[PDB]
């Protein structure tokens, strides 16, 4: 709920850590435009938990929304926001005609129309210099060789949907198996040993017996998988000791 | 968040004055969501100064804004008698507007004077009927702060009394009115009341 | 050229409903916000809610969320601000705004002239005046006559002197609130003591909620 | 609670009538088949059915 | 009854705004397109661009794409056309049109009455009226008398003969732009030649731009 | 930029050949209700060939 977010060559990213996500809160608000998640369902977030999470904030003409995905082209998915082919993350994205455009004009938005190269994934240029297409040295100054690559927006709530203002916000989250802050208000219960019952630390289910071996584990490190990747030994999040994940009879 | 603004300012023509407004908040978006309204006593209030690094149309310089953190600052270059209004800060960063308590622009003071002691008996008509009311005339002040306390032959008395501190006229000094509401019985059994004013000193 | 024209003053009683109105021309009332600002006497501006002409798109206040509705008319652009069970803390001044060409979506840049609502419940008390006699037991210095205005609800009280004679001398005092909800104010004039009574020096007290015209003498 | 259907709503709040048709495809005795037609009943001959 | 109404002849000098409305009633104005038509004098029609009444949808003339800009008023029902920085080669007759109940969408079947829009750097200046005196020293033929009208700024100035009398005879020329960008035209009357000053023969110019009346016989 | 189009029985093919497949020109024309394609990707139309 923010009445002007970042430009798209500019585009803002949020921190997030120690947060108890609770992403109820957001279904309530106006049906999205478009809300797919490329590595989860978005139903799952409440009981999962996450190690990063980034959310960004732009605002384009509406009909670029297909552009913000992994393995697609154009200016702004080549400009100002790509999206790499391993993104596990979700897009939020809704219309925004009533708050982010004018009717007279609203040019409080750049695209970078020009640019010399293809922007890398996560990355962020603003630099306003004068894109010089010709063999001319450009003096920084607007000629027939080099014009001015930051081009304005012509939000004007006259427009159909589809060149109306969009605010895009994609949260970038990393489920890796880390030492996280971030699981929700999933409440804790007791510490059994020596029994078969499950176990829920941090999105992990299973069944197995803990056996509260002598592993030492770095502080960067939580989770430890065998030779089959399966996660055989975790630390608690809240008490320091190391406790393995032995199958049952 | 709520903003917090001075209750009032003070400055002569000529100088410059600045008025705080803390406690604005932020977002992704950005820390310019800061604006100055002016509301003359009388008539609907006025954009004056929004996007402290900008202005609108049509406004003088002589209004110019800044933010420092999360302290908002006003600075006005020249100070006119058409300025003396009500001056209002607003926060919309999280999609709500929220407007401070306000601070009223004015001049200089004036140097200390000394208060009257000006008190009436119960008039007739109040005294002879089932009432009684005596009444302290206090003005001709300028630090408005005075506490009248009653007394009855050498006794306090504060059952019934009220007063205020208001402004008579521009100027530039206050006034003030007591009121000692009882019996009419009670006024015959002793001696007539005083006023005591308590400004400074004992008068 | 734009402008923004309200109904006029509304005097009603707690317990019944109010629906002011605030009419925008000169533009085009499809894509401007319009809100309403609460400002009570003597506090400052409060913000209630803001509606969208196009659709029905309404941000009221976390204060003011069922408190009030705010309501608009596309076919005649006209912003409207209904109210329900009114009570006695909701007598204050109410202006409509609108975003301008530049700034925010609830920059609110323009506004209008101002709807004064008041209700004050209360029992309207008719203005007693008591005559002031002077200190006719100790004449020394200045003489001093007024009048005691006293057990009247309404604050707007208007006293002259010989039906506005003796400009010089008459100070008049702001009435107090007491504890019964009714005020209390005085007038006196200072005159030299050897000129007891020059022509009537008769007071003029009027009340304009009550219709109470009393002028008596002292 | 109760629903605040009103027309001045625009998209999001608006009646919106939902009927869900549940059927039933497993191999049982039916009777709400599509209307269509019967032909003839022709036997001991390689036909579709 | 559908009828497209425009507003006076404006007359600026370069550098200055102009806005010009035209006024559509007698239909609904909301789903009939509104456009402008440029005419030079002498020249063929232009197109500048069109509107909608409903939203804002603007397709300008590739050659008046920042060149100019039109709106409208859907609360009152009046298209406007407004000018930023006007040059001395925008002098033209400027219609408005809308589509009709058959045909395409840009058909443009019905037109308004039309506004003339002229500007020069010269300013308004009082006409010099001289009375051009007959062929005194030959009387062959037909004697004419008339006055000069010149010097004057605004080309519409009416002449007229003792209060509007002698209808016949009298022939009004159009006037002729000089370099100095002032008009100047005559008016003379066909009188027999023994008839030298009937009742007075006298000229009768008005200019209503600069107030001038101006009555002077020959 | 047509200003009326045919029936829809009597809907009109037209032939496209020596020409630039330039499809970029055609995102900042009116806003489509529904652009999906069946046989390639919507990002690659002003890459390939026809």
């Amino acid at each position: 709920n923010a009445t002007t977010f970042a430009s798209v060559y500019a585009w803002n990213r949020k921190r997030i850590s120690n947060c108890v996500a609770d992403y109820s809160v957001i279904y309530n608000f106006a049906p999205f435009f478009a809300f797919k998640c490329y590595g989860v369902s978005p139903t799952k977030l409440n009981d999962l938990c996450f190690t990063n999470v980034y959310a960004d904030s732009f605002v384009i003409r509406g009909n670029e929304v297909s552009q913000i995905a992994p393995g697609q082209t154009g200016n702004i998915a080549d400009y100002n926001y790509k999206l790499p082919d391993d993104f596990t993350g979700c897009v939020i994205a809704w219309n925004s005609n009533k708050l982010d455009s004018k009717p007279s004009g609203n040019y409080n938005y750049l695209y970078r129309l020009l640019r010399k190269s293809k922007l890398k994934p996560f990355e962020r240029d603003i630099s306003t210099e004068i894109y010089q297409a010709g063999n001319k040295p450009c003096n920084g100054v607007a000629g027939p060789n080099c014009y001015s690559p930051l081009q304005s927006y012509g939000f004007r709530p006259t427009y159909g949907v589809g060149h109306q203002p969009y605010r895009v916000v994609v949260l970038s989250f990393e489920l890796l198996h880390a030492p996280a802050t971030v699981c929700g208000p999933k409440k804790s219960t007791n510490l059994v040993k020596n029994k078969c019952v499950n176990f829920n630390f941090n999105g992990l289910t299973g069944t197995g017996v803990l056996t509260e071996s002598n592993k030492k584990f770095l502080p960067f490190q939580q989770f430890g998988r065998d030779i089959a990747d399966t996660t055989d030994a975790v630390r608690d999040p809240q008490t320091l000791e190391i406790l393995d994940i032995t199958p049952c009879s | 968040s709520a903003l917090t603004q001075p209750p009032s300012a003070s400055g002569s023509p000529g100088q410059s004055v600045t008025i705080s407004c803390t406690g604005a908040s932020s977002d992704v978006g950005g820390y310019n969501y800061v604006s100055w309204y002016q509301q003359h006593p009388g008539k609907a209030p006025k954009l004056m100064i929004y996007e402290v690094n900008k202005r609108p149309s049509g406004v003088p310089d002589r209004f110019s804004g800044s933010k420092s953190g999360n302290t908002a600052s006003l600075t006005i270059s020249g100070l006119q008698a058409d300025d003396e209004a009500d001056y209002y800060c607003c926060s919309y960063a999280l999609s709500r507007v929220v407007f401070g308590g306000g601070t009223m622009l004015t001049v200089l003071g004036q140097p200390k004077a000394a208060p009257s002691v000006t008190l009436f008996p119960p008039s007739s008509e109040e005294l002879q009927a089932n009432k009684a009311t005596l009444v302290c005339l206090i003005s001709d002040f300028y630090p408005g702060a005075v506490t009248v306390a009653w007394k009855a032959d050498s006794s306090p008395v504060k059952a019934g009394v009220e007063t205020t501190t208001p402004s008579k006229q521009s100027n530039n000094k206050y006034a003030a009115s007591s009121y000692l509401s009882l019996t009419p019985e009670q006024w015959k059994s002793h001696r007539s009341y005083s006023c005591q004013v308590t400004h400074e000193g004992s008068t | 050229q734009m402008q923004l024209v309200q109904s006029g003053a509304e005097v009603k009683k707690p317990g019944e409903s109010l629906k002011i109105s605030c009419k925008g021309s000169g533009y085009t009332f499809s894509y401007y916000w319009i809100g309403w600002v609460r400002q009570m006497p003597g506090k400052g501006l409060e913000w209630m809610g803001i509606i969208y002409p196009g659709d029905s798109d309404t941000r009221y206040s976390p204060s003011f969320q069922g408190q009030v509705t705010i309501s608009a008319d596309k076919s005649i652009s006209t912003a409207y601000l209904h109210w329900s069970s009114l009570k006695a803390s909701d007598t204050a001044m109410y202006y409509c705004a609108r975003q301008g060409d530049l700034g925010d979506w609830i920059l609110l840049g323009y506004w209008g002239q101002g709807t004064l609502v008041t209700v004050s419940s209360a029992s309207t008390k008719g203005p007693s005046v008591f005559p002031l006699a002077p200190s006719s037991k100790s004449t020394s210095g200045t003489a001093a006559l007024g009048c005691l205005v006293k057990d009247y609800f309404p604050e707007p009280v208007t006293v002259s002197w010989n039906s506005g004679a003796l400009t010089s001398g008459v100070h008049t005092f702001p009435a107090v609130l007491q504890s019964s909800g009714l005020y209390s104010l005085s007038s006196v004039v200072t005159v030299p003591s050897s000129s007891l009574g020059t022509q009537t020096y008769i007071c003029n007290v009027n009340h304009k909620p009550s219709n109470t015209k009393v002028d008596k003498k002292v």
